[PDB]
């Protein structure tokens, strides 16, 4: 019976590895599959009996091929796996000599101190079960069983690099029933895979001293061409935070060289190049990104990305997609002041966000990042620093066109803190103005400014009484967000209150702005140049001294870039006399 | 320079470029 | 549906994305919805759907996200809500489709996902959203969002075409538990002259045992007594 149940773990072994090494992406689940019941069946058929030191070897040499073939396909461990593992463990204990697989472990590895000649299949199954204490983040206790694995004198040794280093694996492996992979195997891959996990924390938390020995640690040895590149970009970073820049370049180079994959390392050079203000470079880096990330197999195994995890936003190995770098490139290029591109990206960007209905979906920005409302503005802020006006409309049309079907309908108009404007309408209304002034309409602009500051006033943005909805969090909530964009409309109507010569109500606005917002200058500098004109003497010293007295945290992109558009050079020139 | 096998690797590249044998860059690079 | 005594096995051919710990799905126009059953967390995957007639293909997965909210007989539902301008599902009026999921998703005319959860609980998700990589992960809190809680499992949803005065433009979303807590929601525009959902959660008989939407604001659902109809025109 033994031969038959051999014979058929053998021959699902075969048809596994048949299937990886061969077929089509149906074919290859399907025979994978197949074969994962087969093994199924034969670990129930075994584990029926009150285990037999010779049916032992047999059982955990299936556990091992089971485990396996279940966390390659699904490509990831979890926790039937390790009740699997306390399963065939206590099986062990039970022949010769419960609780938990710690103590279970102790024991178990006391009775292979015995030296039952299944030692083989018990070091493949510690490098199962470190890979999902490793994929389940659990290095504590892993130190443990390999401390016990190895002398108990290894015991100062919390660090697992050299613990797993000074553990063998036991045997060439004689001839015993099949096995899918070795034991030595899966060391190089724990070993590649646990500096790696080392080093990337070790990076995130400022530490990319550290980082560069467990990283090259990953350089050597296993670590399949697609890691590689991961590595060594890393080290982008690493010597990037050092200052070092050149070793960086040196690394970046080689990652897109060997690399299939080199959208993560442009990104490195990108934040590079920025580091050193070579603005030109970095714009183009970026370019190169979204065509790269234009253009797009699993053996049933366990290789080393199984056990990497998936990164955060805080990675150097963080890329986002298409549609969300085209908008960094945007919005890069809008800081910089090279507005028509900026534009121009930032359509492209629309065109993209808007227009995929046919392909595969081109997705918005994440939101930690902008809200698709907050873009379109930073759309039309662009399109107004072209001088491109009469399209700057069409988009702000376009807006309040879709959004109708939300808004403020506004019969407090009629019975002039309660409603609710989420800061974006209250200023595209604002964008709508400037729009028109760059076209010459007193008029119909300064509707816009009153209309802006109407919904800045019988409105309160910061009402969520109900959880109705998704919001802009960050952008459009900010105290800050809104005293600076009640400080920008008051200050764009002042302006054109001066264009049309009524001194009186420019001054109104502008010392409303004041009273408001006293930390953006702008509206000093534009109250003080009106008091020149007029009442020089008291007025204006009384707000020197209120100035130096007084002597940017999150304002939102649209407004930062339209503070900077409106505002004056001589500012401080004239601060100054 | 300032800043190993790499840096081996980057003298091999100048001297591709520049068809000099490795030394002669290297030997005037460790000069200046 | 061709297909070259009456009995047919399916053979393994006809077999695409085996994921095998995969609950339920939808479909959109050339766009695949599977929720996938795991450990504890449930993600949400998406793929491709091959849009000229080739072979039958998935595609490449854009998307997975965890339903973190969901830790755990009864099989979860989603559905497909797209709305007007932008197929197997519903569009709102485009006045509830903003007052529901927000600005986002009526910009983008995103189709927007409902997963109902044996726990009750009704969590939506916007599909131009989720689009992600090994790279460039699903966050959870950002991409999937939760309306309401039933605290019971959930048969059924769908949107009604109130005020009567083939794609009919709803007004008002329809949730359904086991025991009976169904759940219309509507638009208001009441009183603040301001946008807020009108919510009810009405306390009907039995176990609810299937539902469906029929012409005009008529609901036609099951107890295990007898096949009940509501209105809510
Ligand atoms: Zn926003």
């Amino acid at each position: 019976c033994l031969d038959l149940w051999r014979e058929k773990n053998d021959r699902l072994v075969r048809q596994a590895k048949v299937a990886q090494n061969s077929g089509l992406t149906l074919r290859r689940q399907q025979l994978a599959q197949d074969a994962l019941e087969g093994l199924r069946g034969l670990l129930h058929s075994l584990q029926g009996l009150p285990a037999a030191v010779p049916v032992l070897p047999l059982e955990l040499t299936v556990t091992c091929n089971f485990i396996i073939l279940r966390a390659s396909l699904a490509q990831g461990f979890t926790e039937d796996q390790a009740q699997d593992i306390q399963r065939s463990l206590e099986r062990v204990l039970e022949t010769q000599e419960e609780q938990g697989l710690r103590e279970l472990w102790d024991s178990v590895l006391r009775a292979s101190c015995l030296l039952p000649e299944l030692l083989s299949a018990l070091h493949r199954l510690v490098g199962l079960q470190a890979a999902l204490w490793l994929s389940a983040d659990r290095l504590g206790d892993l130190a443990l069983l390999l401390e016990t694995l190895n002398g108990s004198q290894s015991g100062a040794s919390k660090d697992l690099l050299l613990l797993l280093k000074t553990w063998s694996p036991p045997a060439e492996e004689l001839d015993a029933p099949l096995t899918l992979q070795d034991a030595q195997g899966l060391k190089d891959v724990l070993l590649t895979a646990f500096a790696y996990r080392q080093g990337l924390q070790e990076l995130i938390t400022g530490n990319p001293d550290k980082a560069l020995s467990s990283l090259h640690e990953a350089a050597s040895g296993l670590c399949p061409r697609p890691v590689l590149v991961q590595v060594y970009t890393a080290l982008g970073s690493c010597h990037r935070k050092m200052g070092n820049p050149q070793r960086a370049l040196l690394y970046l180079v080689a990652a897109l060289k060997e690399g299939s994959a080199w959208g993560p390392p442009l990104l490195e050079a990108s934040r590079l190049y920025q580091q050193l203000g070579d603005t030109t470079a970095e714009l183009e880096s970026l370019e190169l990104l979204v065509e790269a990330l234009n253009v797009p197999a699993p053996q049933f195994l366990i290789e080393v990305e199984l056990l990497l995890p998936p990164p955060d936003l805080a990675s150097p190995l963080h890329c986002g997609t298409q549609s969300q770098t085209k908008h960094i490139l945007a919005s890069r290029c809008l800081q910089t002041g090279r507005a028509g591109d900026a534009a121009e990206h930032y359509l492209d960007l629309l065109a993209l966000l808007l227009d995929s209905s046919e392909p595969r979906f081109s997705p918005p920005p994440s939101p930690p990042g902008p809200c698709m409302p907050e873009v379109f503005l930073e759309a039309a802020v662009a399109l107004i620093q072209a001088g491109r006006a009469q399209d700057a409309l069409t988009l702000c049309e376009e807006l309040l066109s879709r959004t109708s079907s939300l808004l403020p309908k506004m019969s407090r108009l009629w019975e002039d803190e309660l409603p609710y404007c989420p800061l974006w309408v209250s200023a595209t209304h604002l964008l709508q103005g400037q729009a028109w002034v760059q076209l010459g309409a007193q008029k119909v602009a300064i509707s816009e400014f009153s209309r802006c500051l109407e919904l800045l006033f019988r409105a309160t943005p910061e009402e969520k009484e109900q959880g109705a909805a998704f919001n802009c969090e960050q952008g459009c909530k900010s105290d800050a967000a809104l005293q600076q964009l009640r400080a920008a409309a008051l200050i764009s109507r002042g302006l054109e209150w001066v264009a049309s010569g009524q001194d009186t109500k420019a001054l109104q606005d502008f010392l409303l702005s004041v009273q408001m917002c006293p930390g953006n200058r702008d509206t000093y500098f534009h109250l003080l140049q009106t008091l020149k004109r007029l009442d020089r003497r008291d007025e204006a010293t009384a707000l020197w001294w209120r100035l130096e007295a007084q002597t940017l945290w999150s304002l939102p992109l649209y407004l930062e870039s339209y503070l900077s558009w409106i505002r004056p050079s001589d500012r401080d020139a004239f601060l100054e006399e | 320079l300032l800043e190993s096998s790499f840096i081996g690797s980057a003298l091999q590249d100048q001297a591709s470029r520049l068809g000099v044998p490795v030394g002669i860059l290297s030997a005037g690079m460790v000069a200046s | 549906l061709d297909h070259p005594s009456p009995v047919i096995p399916v053979d393994p051919d006809a077999c695409i994305l085996p994921d095998a710990a995969l609950c339920a799905f939808t479909l959109l126009d050339s766009v695949l919805v599977t929720l996938v059953q795991g450990p504890a967390r449930w993600k949400m995957q998406l793929f491709e759907q091959p849009c000229p007639g080739e072979d039958p293909r998935p595609g490449g997965q854009i998307g997975e996200v965890e339903l973190s909210s969901y830790t755990p007989h009864f099989l979860p539902v989603l559905c497909s809500v797209s709305p007007s301008g932008s197929s197997g599902g519903f569009t709102l009026e485009d006045a509830l489709f903003g007052l529901l999921f927000g600005a986002d998703a009526t910009l983008l005319q995103s189709p927007v996902v409902l997963c109902g959860l044996p726990d009750g609980q009704l969590c939506c998700v916007i599909l131009k959203a989720l689009v992600t990589s090994r790279s460039a992960p699903g966050d959870p809190n950002a991409l999937v969002k939760i309306l309401h809680h039933l605290e019971e499992p959930v048969i059924f949803i769908g949107a009604l075409k109130t005020e009567p005065q083939e794609d009919v433009h709803c007004d008002c979303l329809v949730a359904f538990g086991h025991h009976g807590r169904m759940l219309a929601i509507k638009a208001s525009w009441d009183e603040s002259g301001k946008l807020v959902p009108e919510l009810r959660e009405y306390c009907l008989p039995g176990p609810v045992l299937c539902a469906a939407c029929g012409g005009g604001g008529r609901v036609y659902h099951s107890t295990p007594s007898d096949l009940c109809v509501v209105d809510l025109s």
